[PDB]
């Protein structure tokens, strides 16, 4: 009576998170009547999982 | 966003007086996300007597 069983269990696992975010503003106002305002604002977000 | 404004005046008032503004700005944003999972099991059994 023999018995012989054979049990390869394997088990994998594997996760990446990478976040990038960059925001840039830049304002210039200049007055000598003359008047000029400028304003702009620059806004970048990324997230990939 | 930009402004400007100007005026000029002389007696001899006489006046004058001109305003500019400008402003615009436009945001995008896209969103994707895609999931796939597999599962297979494949058993065989035979025995004899
Ligand atoms: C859009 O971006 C947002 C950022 O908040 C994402 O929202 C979460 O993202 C995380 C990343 O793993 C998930 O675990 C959460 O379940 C998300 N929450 C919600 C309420 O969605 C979002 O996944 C991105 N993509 C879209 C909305 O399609």
């Amino acid at each position: 009576y023999r018995v012989l069983f054979y049990v390869d269990s394997e088990k994998l696992k594997q996760n990446d998170f990478n976040s990038v975010e960059e925001k840039k503003c830049k304002s210039s106002g200049w007055h000598f009547v003359v008047k000029f305002s400028s304003h702009g604002c620059k806004e970048l977000e990324n997230a990939l999982k | 966003k930009s402004g400007f404004s100007f005026g000029f005046k002389i007696p001899g008032i006489f006046e004058l007086g001109i305003s500019s503004q400008s402003d615009r700005g436009k945001h995008y944003i896209r969103r994707t996300k895609r999931f796939s999972h597999t599962k297979s099991v494949f058993l065989h059994a035979r025995s004899d007597l």
